[PDB]
């Protein structure tokens, strides 16, 4: 529940319980066209990886997207099949809700826009991957994996 | 104070390590109470990152999501002890804590905070302690490819800071005592990074990459 601008951002993996772990941490970082993308520091063989333009649409879905000079091709956080540590794959764009994290001005849950199912569906890391975790929905969140998006 | 200072000379520090996959303010933490083992027992021993990273979650750090030098100088504190690298080795992924005491070389009973902003209270620190811990900017190319020679970059910020690394020592280059000053700063990306895995980092400069805003050191 809020209104991230339009812009190029770097994702810091961070969880609802610790928005703010302190120095160092990891990053999304992409490794490839159509491969999985990954959970790394931000240090010589990944820091030029990690910057994402974020963008918003109509519906208030928002895309992330990975530009890199040569990129052939322009490819961000996607989703097809989504199961439980699922990879997040470097494909076609897809649409995620970025809800706003209390007592946050800059930490995002990214959900798979997809209630309706009955789920929560959120990107989260397993080892050292971006992955999709479900979470069942209830009446208070409680530790959910997030991502502090600091502006470019 | 010395004009120039280099613990190295002096046997306080562990060769250049590198953190890999994982973002772990584990191995400032260790190479600062390296620092003071040494000045305390007269042995310099490898300590465990990896123990600093499994075990010290209830103090308030996030392993390879990153952390605090001071609390891991407090866990330390409360667990009464720190695994030698030897016995507890460096895995770059969060795991279970799996400390022993039987293999504990090392303690601290919390640690010292040195005024935030202050290069002549860091350079004292540095002169009277050995080896401090200190969080920088470290988020710029230049940073992230530095090669050599005294590290200066116009936007580097003095108060977001999201790299802890070491200060091993401080000089000069040139001929003026005052002209060209340096801190020596040890890095945990491996040696082939920087200058043999080392960079020095414009001194009194008004707090340059912001070294001396979050500095701290064990007490032994």
């Amino acid at each position: 529940m809020a209104s991230l601008e339009d812009g190029t951002y770097r994702l810091r993996a961070v969880t609802t319980s610790n928005p703010d772990p302190g120095v160092g941490g990891e990053y999304a970082t992409v490794e490839g066209a159509r491969q999985p993308v990954k959970a790394e520091p931000s240090t010589p063989p990944f820091f030029e990886r990690q910057i994402w333009q974020v963008t918003r649409n109509s519906d208030g879905q928002s895309t992330i997207k990975y530009q890199g000079l040569n990129a052939p091709f322009e490819y961000g956080f996607s989703y097809d099949q989504m199961e439980q540590n699922a990879p997040v794959m470097a494909g076609d764009p897809k649409e995620y809700i970025l809800q706003l994290v209390p007592s946050t001005t800059d930490v995002y849950i990214i959900r798979a826009p997809i209630q309706r199912v009955g789920v929560d569906v959120e990107v989260g890391v397993q080892g050292n991957n971006l992955v999709y975790k479900f979470f069942p929905v209830d009446g208070s969140g409680g530790d959910r994996p997030a991502w502090r998006f600091t502006r470019e | 104070l010395p004009k120039s200072v280099d613990w190295r000379k002096k046997g306080y520090v562990t060769p250049v390590k590198n953190q890999k996959q994982c973002g772990s303010w584990a191995f400032s933490a260790t190479g600062a109470l390296e620092g003071q083992m040494f000045r305390k027992t007269g042995k310099l021993v490898s300590l465990s990152e990896q123990n600093l990273v499994d075990c010290s979650r209830p103090q308030g750090n996030q392993g390879c999501n990153g952390g605090f030098m001071a609390r891991a100088f407090q866990y330390v504190k409360e667990n009464g002890g720190l695994d030698s690298e030897e016995s507890y080795p460096y895995v770059a992924v969060d795991e279970i804590c799996k400390y022993r005491p039987e293999n504990s070389v090392a303690q601290d009973t919390g640690f010292t905070v040195v005024a935030p902003g202050k290069e002549k209270a860091l350079m004292k620190a540095v002169a009277t302690v050995g080896p401090i811990s200190v969080a920088m900017d470290a988020g710029h190319s230049s940073f992230q490819f530095y090669k050599s020679g005294i590290y200066f970059e116009p936007d580097c910020s003095s108060k977001n800071l999201d790299h802890g690394v070491l200060v091993v020592g401080y000089g000069f280059e040139g001929a003026n005592s005052d002209n060209s000053k340096y801190w020596l700063v040890k890095n945990s990306w491996g040696p082939e990074w920087g200058s043999n895995g080392y960079v020095k980092i414009a001194k009194d400069k008004n707090n340059h990459c912001g070294i001396a805003t979050a500095a701290s050191y064990p007490n032994v």
